[PDB]
């Protein structure tokens, strides 16, 4: 009765949220990915480096 | 007779021709030698990235049989 307009601003703002959010969801899925090949990448030197340390 | 002189002055020329060609297989041999060693060389550098594929590889395979996990102790090899 008071707040319609100011609802209305409401919806607006969580579209904006769900917006960023989705970006913020996708790109740390992203990210995931990304430091999970580096991860792997950078484990399996290690062993390699752990099993045959060079002299 | 003097035509023979002549002769064997085309000998003379002959002969330190061939001399000349006997000196010159004999540097080609021995360079054939020094190929052979240079080429042994390469072999080794070659058989030293050969070692570094099997570094990589073994890496690799490493990780696959990590990564496949799909249902230890400890004891490896430190040379």
């Amino acid at each position: 009765n008071a707040f319609e307009p100011a609802f209305a601003e409401l919806a607006d703002a969580v579209a904006d949220l769900e917006a960023n959010m989705m970006h913020f969801q996708l790109m740390h899925e992203s990210l995931a990915r990304f430091s999970e090949s580096f991860a792997s990448f950078l484990y399996g030197l290690n062993m390699n480096a752990f099993c045959v340390d060079f002299p | 007779s003097p035509a023979l002189l002549a002769r064997v002055n085309e000998k003379k020329a002959e002969l330190e021709n061939l001399k000349e060609l006997r000196d010159l297989s004999a540097a080609v041999a021995a360079q054939m030698e020094a190929l052979e060693q240079k080429l042994s060389t390469l072999s080794s550098g070659t058989e030293a990235i050969a070692t570094v594929l099997a570094n990589w590889h073994n890496v690799l395979r490493a990780i696959s049989m990590a990564s496949a996990k799909i249902p230890p102790q400890t004891l490896v090899r430190i040379p």
